[PDB]
């Protein structure tokens, strides 16, 4: 998956 | 004992008399002392599923036919015992819409069948075909009327033009219906929901019409026409439209075939009070007041107490209804019912809202009319949570607050377990990681459009702008477009599709 920051 | 025991709780859907039969509830309570306690819980038909079993959910539930065979098939019906005096009180074509494995499942009430409801003063003749329509509304148009309004949300109501021309659910064949031969595909019935589709490129109709919608249009007499069942003649009487009630359109000369339901009562296996329950059916319910009464607050159709359906037997719409009724045919009721009706209801708002071509809606529709699905633990009165297929999209929680979005490959054990797989690269594989969940582990993401928004301050799942992750976040406000504004935890405000804004689980705790 894709992450945030 | 089990907090159940020793009461009675009823459901019914929202449309019927309630009313009338909580009088027949009166009637029972007050003969015994016991307490009546009738319910019309939003989508009753998939909660009772799901709430059933804990060993808790209603005594007593009240639905067409065709859902029942899932029930009982799952052992959460119980079989009926009536003795052979009873029996005979009752139609035997309306016994053999309640047996599954010869089994008798739940105890009949009506028939009830779609018929062509009109306005005599406003149209004193009605069309027979539905290709009379497209021109019917031009007409009608220069008065600022239209010509017909329709639940377009419910498959159940644009069934009878998709199998006019040669559309069907499921294939009677030998001794049975074959899952494996599925007609929502096939030329007969897309050339019906092309015209329907049609209808409301040509502004005949908008795809927005609901149940209540439309029911007003035609109770203000805004619309000359609708396709109703025999429970909305109620509030028609009530109204001023002089109306009446006849057979459907044709559609390339062929009739429309309405699948035709018959109203049952099923008692849950798991409650406590299975005794209490038939003593109410077969002796206050299923009488001549019994009935009488029910029929009062909104029309049954055709009852399936043969002394009493002497009376409705004259009355002009109940032979409309029978009309419609020996043209169409009898709903099945396999377990794949549900399935399918999922399937029939994703094309047909699909097909309609210009999102898909009939041609993709309907193939799709096939690929799934069959299919093993299963449903989220977690549910929400603003997201649904079923139905879970092969080719889903759904958010799961990984066991190692973030969810991610994986696709489903694989529903097994009746709905119970899932091989979800994340669509980006992973060490151990570049087509993704696959994992086994259970039904707590996730939560669906709806394919099709949303309809209810988050009130403002409810706790949800988002997906993040360009992430595959679902964060916490706090629900701000929704814009007018649709869209969520929310404020995500631990981070202006962030704007995120409603179709990414799912219900948050722990909130749910
Ligand atoms: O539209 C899908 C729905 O169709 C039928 O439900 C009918 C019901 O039988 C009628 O008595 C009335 O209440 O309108 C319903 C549709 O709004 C099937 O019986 C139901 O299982 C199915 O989901």
């Amino acid at each position: 998956a894709r992450t945030k920051q | 004992m089990k907090i159940e025991e020793g009461k009675l709780v009823i459901w019914i859907n929202g449309d019927k008399g309630y009313n009338g039969l909580a009088e027949v509830g009166k009637k029972f309570e007050k003969d015994t002392g016991i307490k009546v306690t009738v319910e019309h819980p939003d989508k009753l038909e998939e909660k009772f599923p799901q709430v059933a079993a804990t060993g808790d959910g209603p005594d007593i539930i009240f639905w067409a036919h065709d859902r029942f065979g899932g029930y009982a098939q799952s052992g959460l019906l119980a079989e009926i015992t009536p003795d052979k005096a009873f029996q005979d009180k009752l139609y035997p074509f309306t016994w053999d819409a309640v047996r599954y494995n010869g089994k008798l499942i739940a105890y009949p009430i009506a028939v009830e069948a779609l018929s062509l409801i009109y306005n005599k003063d406003l149209l004193p003749n009605p069309p027979k075909t539905w290709e009379e329509i497209p021109a019917l509304d031009k007409e009608l148009k220069a008065k600022g009327k239209s010509a017909l309004m329709f639940n377009l949300q419910e498959p159940y109501f644009t069934w009878p033009l998709i199998a006019a021309d040669g559309g069907y659910a499921f294939k009677y064949e030998n001794g049975k219906y074959d899952i494996k031969d599925v007609g929502v595909d096939n030329a007969g019935a897309k050339a019906g929901l092309t015209f329907l589709v049609d209808l409301i490129k040509n502004k005949h109709m908008n795809a927005d019409t609901d149940y209540s919608i439309a029911e007003a249009a035609f109770n203000k007499g805004e619309t000359a026409m609708t396709i109703n069942g025999p429970w909305a003649w109620s509030n028609i009487d009530t109204s001023k439209v002089n109306y009446g009630v006849t057979v459907l359109p044709t559609f390339k000369g062929q009739p429309s075939k309405p699948f035709v339901g018959v109203l049952s009562a099923g008692i849950n296996a798991a409650s406590p009070n299975k005794e209490l329950a038939k003593e109410f059916l077969e002796n206050y319910l299923l009488t001549d007041e019994g009935l009488e009464a029910v029929n009062k607050d909104k029309p049954l159709g055709a009852v399936a107490l043969k002394s009493y359906e002497e009376e409705l037997a004259k009355d002009p719409r109940i032979a409309a209804t029978m009309e419609n009724a020996q043209k169409g045919e009898i709903m099945p009721n396999i377990p794949q019912m549900s399935a399918f009706w999922y399937a029939v209801r994703t094309a047909v708002i699909n097909a309609a809202s210009g999102r898909q071509t009939v041609d993709e809606a309907l193939a799709a529709a096939q690929t799934n009319a069959a299919a093993e699905f299963g449903s989220s633990y977690w549910t929400s009165e603003y997201n649904p949570n079923a139905p879970i297929l092969v080719g889903s999209e759904v958010a799961y929680k990984p066991r190692r607050g973030e969810w991610i979005q994986c696709e489903v490959l694989k529903v097994v054990a009746d709905g119970t377990r899932f091989e979800v797989r994340d669509p980006e690269p992973d060490e151990l594989g570049n087509s993704g990681k696959v994992y086994k969940c259970n039904r707590k582990e996730l939560l669906l993401i709806p394919p099709g459009f949303p309809t209810k928004n988050y009130p403002p301050g409810t706790k949800v799942l988002a997906r993040y702008p360009e992430t595959t992750t679902f964060y916490p976040a706090i629900v701000i406000g929704t814009k007018r477009d649709g869209t969520c504004r929310l404020r995500f935890d631990g981070e202006k405000e962030t704007e995120v599709t409603r179709r990414l804004v799912l219900p948050s689980p722990t909130a749910l705790a």
